[PDB]
């Protein structure tokens, strides 16, 4: 029966009878839902959304995605490889220009929050929706999702900031620091020290190759600091990482005492790190 | 000049003993409950 329903549906799609295809699919889906045949509903709605999107019918496609997500909630669909896979497949067909692209993405992230152990959403899903958001010109949301994503997301996050920096045709220390500091602060906030170090390295490596600033590498006990002669803010930011790692109040205080200005510019961030790593209220 | 001396000495002392948190440290993402404080916007718009 379901196979027959999908066959008739696809036939209407091919004939260009979008309205009828849409109307009939929802009616049948409604029936499955009333019967509590959620798996049947999910398969029908999911394939329907995909068909409309591939046919460039964004309106009907996203409409069914919202329907899919509501049933995911109703059916208490747990976040896992299979449930996420359906969404990832739909995202691949979403035109970054869809008027309601953002709402579709929010719905997907919200479901992954509600039915997973992740307070801010599934990291794997984040890697996918983050790139879609960037394509749709939602840069701050892309950043947030990449920050809360996977290792591949960390690489994409560095590319985002790197490409953005190269966009502004400005290499003043204060400007380069506006980009670099986001990698340092965000990864420190979620305590992913390994990501902080890797992103830091990629970003600085690229900055060096591109602009060839005056610098000298300082290596001690397995740690390295790229001392820039004309980018003191970058020096300070690199030292922040190691300092939080020590969780030593004295070093934190010593670092800030030496970089008074930067400590004022990043006052709010440092206050948070103060409580997070040094237990300073 | 003097900054180089400070950075070098600071790093030497900050790593004299192995830091409480190693470089490979990663708090399980499922255990993160606070994202910190909102960072300021970049002073430029993004060009897609
Ligand atoms: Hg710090």
């Amino acid at each position: 029966k379901l196979a027959k329903t999908l066959q008739r549906f696809e036939n209407k799609i091919k004939a260009g009878d979008y309205y009828e295809a849409h109307q009939t699919l929802r009616t049948i889906a409604n029936r499955y839902v009333r019967s509590k045949s959620y798996e049947h509903a999910i398969e029908l709605i999911s394939q329907g959304a995909l068909s409309f999107l591939k046919a460039k019918q964004g309106g009907s496609g996203t409409d069914l995605i919202f329907y899919l997500l509501e049933v995911y909630d109703l059916a208490e669909v747990k976040v896992d490889d299979i449930s996420v896979a359906r969404l990832v497949r739909l995202i691949a067909e979403l035109d970054p220009s869809e008027p309601n692209l953002k709402d579709v993405i929010t719905g997907m992230n919200n479901w992954s929050i509600k039915f997973s152990e992740y307070k801010f959403g599934d990291p794997y899903l984040h890697n996918t929706i983050g790139s879609k958001l960037l394509e749709g010109d939602f840069v701050y949301e892309a950043e947030r999702y990449f920050m809360l994503g996977t290792h591949d997301s960390m690489i994409k996050y560095v590319d985002l900031l790197w490409d953005w920096l190269c966009q502004v045709d400005d290499i003043e220390d204060s400007t380069v620091a506006e980009f670099f500091s986001r990698l340092v602060f965000n990864y420190l906030f979620i305590s992913n020290i390994s990501f902080a170090h890797e992103s830091k390295d990629i970003f600085l490596e690229r900055f060096i190759e591109k602009f060839h600033p005056k610098y000298e590498k300082i290596d001690k006990n397995g740690y390295e600091i790229v001392f820039f002669e004309d980018y003191s803010d970058l020096n300070f930011l690199q030292l922040l990482l190691i300092t939080c790692q020590t969780k030593d109040k004295s070093y934190f205080l010593n670092l800030k005492n030496h970089y008074l200005d930067f400590s004022q510019a990043y006052k709010s961030e440092l206050e948070f790190l103060g409580q997070e790593y040094f237990n300073i209220v | 000049g003097p900054e180089h001396e400070f950075v070098s000495k600071f790093l030497t002392l900050a790593t004299l003993t192995e830091p409480k948190l190693p470089k490979s440290y990663t708090k399980p993402l499922k255990d993160v409950t606070n994202l910190g404080v909102p960072l300021p916007t970049l002073k430029y718009k993004y060009k897609q």
